[PDB]
């Protein structure tokens, strides 16, 4: 049926320094729209499972 | 436009394409990009489209 806990996050601004780690949840923003903590087009969720 | 059967197959070629009039212009219900992600379209160069 799936495992769905096991997630991994597949947006972020910048690449990661070596060693450091990231375990906010704040709503992606592709495009330039500003999002203000809603989904939509180019307003995403940061982590996928 | 065309059947689903017989779809059409127009060949883009030299030019100057702004993929960005396209990502931006919210009119669009699905706009997956899979070899690469929608932003950075406007800064590389093929052979077709």
């Amino acid at each position: 049926g799936g495992n769905y806990n096991y997630l991994y996050r597949l947006f972020r601004k910048s690449n990661l320094k070596p060693f450091e780690r990231d375990i906010s949840t704040e709503i992606y923003q592709a495009g330039s729209t500003p999002c203000n903590g809603v989904e939509g087009f180019n307003c995403y969720f940061p982590l996928q499972s | 436009f065309a059947s689903v059967y017989a779809w059409n197959r127009k060949r883009i070629s030299n030019c100057v394409a702004d993929y960005s009039v396209l990502y931006n212009s919210a009119s669009f219900s699905t706009f997956k990009c899979y070899g690469v992600s929608p932003t950075k379209l406007n800064d590389l160069c093929f052979t077709n489209v």
